[PDB]
């Protein structure tokens, strides 16, 4: 079963990232995996607190948005709230029982942690916009276009904890639960593991750019501009999120860290391209959505679905998925701005003699 | 890196410095009293040892550490440091604590 | 089942703290408990990083000092590695799948985060005092006199992660797993729950504290004062940590959380009264392998003895518990320092003449 301080001294370094010999002693000078400990220190020097950047301003502006404009913000910040929500405690209980390496323990936890910042920034948002932040918190859990999601994308963290569950309590083999039988594998758990870090790959490197073309639209317009510069400051952590994970994925996928691994990688590799394209497809109805009473300057259902393929094809790319959309340039190259980031008169009149006209 | 260090005994000999007879001597003083700190005496004492140090020089200083700490909050500390001052008196006329015979010392005086 | 983002939208601020429906949306523009958000606060503000401050001079004191204080002080290192240690994943991964209000969850993250940069200061410290680290945090895990006291801290959280498990996949009632009759009580769950939580406190508010003493006498000597630096730092948050579990165990113990749990409390009273003495026996059984080779100016056997029986007395009265040892006077007040932030010439000669001689 799971212990929080294993008895038996393992060498650490020998350890894979998950399914090995719990984490005991925390050390950081020394990792398997380095890309963990540099994404703990630059997560570490990018802390930033919500009340720290100045959205008094963003109030007037957004009072002033049209109505389907108030639509667009404010269900993109639903979302937002939503998916970071999720986001703040899922990779704690996830992966935490899981993992076999002090370096990317403490990158899972800092990791969450840097989330909770997120979700305390967007009650900082919230309540400086609008009036009753109670009007916009209720309707996260019961929006119908949020709700699928919401639950689509819980369901891989879930299932992953479930069978986490079973492992620890019952171990692998094939047992019976109340006459029922259960059937423990750890292949089948490895499984589960490589579809939900997919799935978290499309959540952070996917479904939160679209939203960051929303948030930074509104900003290439000077408008709520103070939330602009909080998005920001989460799109600088998404990007280490995402190379966490694309660092996971990849030294699963190579079987760099377990040799049975890369077998079951490429079982899934139909699964995790469904995943993404279903994403993808998901994140083009939510743009439907979004427009459905108008669009405004800078960004409509076209400009957003395009950026859906654009963004998806290149973390697609990055993990070794076959690319499901066309090629194509980026369709709002302004969102790069956000993400990333006298004379010497003296003569010779021998040089000048040498020289026939 | 011990640099096994000795302290000048009374005798003039001299010994491994041993910090459990401070310790000893400190606990001894403080017995029954409220609301002081042999812990306290030692740390503000600053004793500077040095290889060769006089036992009688380190006990003067420690006096003087806890006569410091007599205060409203900790007025038991008048007793400690008298203690320590009535024990550092006895060596220094007896070569002992225990005195001797009333007739022995009148005649030696 | 454990849920990351649970289908029900309920009142957040009618919850339980714990075991209450798994928290979805995560909100923090009100609380049931305002303490957890003020902890949040207040942990946030405090951060800190190791490398911020100046260790280099803790090098030559080190290797200057007497054989059997490097012994001392080591020792205390390591002692406080492991228990960092442990404090980095547990309270991430034996509370969050339990609390089921917003404000108790994020704390819990924060504080696990905060953990892990005491874990990384205690990295911090010993690669620059000694030539190889890895002979110190090998020697975590192989000392007999450490790994002793390891397994009795580990245990409570141990225990209740399991029970969770158990909870998650079959809910309550008796069951039958491979044959085996399993019985899933949630009173006895709230029972391991709040064992564990005495335990956690014990942790946090008598055997830390002890070793503050250590690394703090040190300092009075002007000695090791970067590692002093980082400890005073530690002890600032290490006093949000415990003031976070005396409000979860009285909270709990008092019924206005869970009607239930107070008497629950009440059955686990002289249990929470032992755990709470034994550890207290365990960090002066601690003190004689510190000072088994000789002790130093202001810190030996019985003084700091002393002062786990002075502690102890303040913070098991502060969660409602018997006084185990005499009343005494603090034997080492010098810690409070770092365990907080003419003549008037004119006369009247008529007035003179109207007395009599
Ligand atoms: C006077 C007295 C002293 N003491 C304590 C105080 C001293 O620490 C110790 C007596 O001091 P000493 O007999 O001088 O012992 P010491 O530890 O200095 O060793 P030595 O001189 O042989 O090297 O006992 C008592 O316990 N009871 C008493 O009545
Ligand atoms: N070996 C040692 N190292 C350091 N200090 C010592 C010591 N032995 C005794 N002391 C201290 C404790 C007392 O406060 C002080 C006077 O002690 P003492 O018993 O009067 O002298 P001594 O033992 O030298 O005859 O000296
Ligand atoms: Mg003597």
């Amino acid at each position: 079963a799971y212990t929080t301080f294993s008895q038996t001294k393992n060498d650490q370094l020998k350890e894979p990232m998950f399914f090995g010999q719990p984490v005991n002693v925390a050390r950081y000078d020394q990792q398997k995996y380095d890309i963990f400990e540099k994404l703990i220190e630059k997560q570490l020097s990018f802390f930033w607190r919500p009340e720290e950047v100045d959205v008094s301003r963003d109030r007037i502006d957004y009072q002033a948005l049209p109505e389907h404009e108030k639509h667009i913000f404010i269900s993109n910040l639903k979302y937002q709230t939503l998916l970071d929500s999720i986001q703040g405690r899922s990779p704690n209980v996830a992966l935490l029982p899981l993992i076999s390496i002090p370096e990317l323990e403490t990158w899972v936890e800092t990791w969450a942690f840097s989330e909770t910042i997120h979700s305390r920034s967007y009650t900082h948002i919230i309540r400086n916009i609008v009036n009753d932040p109670s009007v916009v918190f209720d309707d996260i859990v019961t929006n119908e276009q949020i709700q699928k999601r919401a639950e689509g994308i819980s369901s891989y963290y879930d299932e992953l904890i479930e069978m986490t569950s079973y492992w620890h309590l019952l171990g692998e083999g094939t047992h019976t639960v109340n006459g029922k039988t259960v059937t423990v594998s750890l292949r089948e758990l490895k499984k589960k593991l490589y579809l939900c870090l997919m799935s978290v790959n499309a959540l952070e490197a996917i479904r939160f750019y679209v939203s960051f073309a929303c948030s930074f639209a509104f900003a290439e317009r000077e408008l709520m501009e103070g939330n602009a510069k909080i998005i920001r400051l989460i799109a600088r952590d998404e990007a280490l999120h995402l190379t966490g994970t694309q660092h996971m994925l990849n030294l699963l996928r190579s079987g760099a860290d377990d040799p049975e691994m890369a077998e079951i990688a490429e079982e899934c590799k139909q699964e995790c391209y469904d995943l993404f394209v279903q994403a993808a497809q998901q994140e083009k109805d939510w743009a439907d959505y979004l427009f459905r009473d108008g669009s405004m300057i800078g960004l409509n259902k076209d400009i957003l679905c395009q950026y859906v393929e654009y963004i998806t094809n290149i973390r697609m790319q990055a993990v070794g998925l076959d690319l499901p959309f066309q090629t194509r340039s980026n369709p709002i190259p302004w969102i790069n701005t956000w993400l990333v980031s006298q004379i010497d008169s003296e003569v010779d009149t021998d040089d000048l003699s040498n020289f026939q006209l | 890196m011990n640099q096994n260090l000795l302290v000048t005994k009374r005798d003039g000999s001299t010994e491994r410095i041993n910090l459990d007879k401070i310790h000893r001597v400190l606990d001894w003083a403080a017995e029954g009293l409220h609301n002081v700190s042999i812990s306290q005496v030692e740390l503000r004492s600053h004793i500077q040892f040095y290889d060769g140090i006089k036992t009688s020089d380190i006990h003067e200083t420690i006096i003087k550490a806890a006569a410091d700490l007599i205060s409203r909050d900790a007025p038991d500390y008048q007793y400690l440091a008298a203690r320590l001052a009535i024990f550092h008196l006895r060596k220094k006329a007896y070569g002992q604590f225990e005195p001797p015979a009333l007739y022995d010392h009148v005649v030696k005086m």
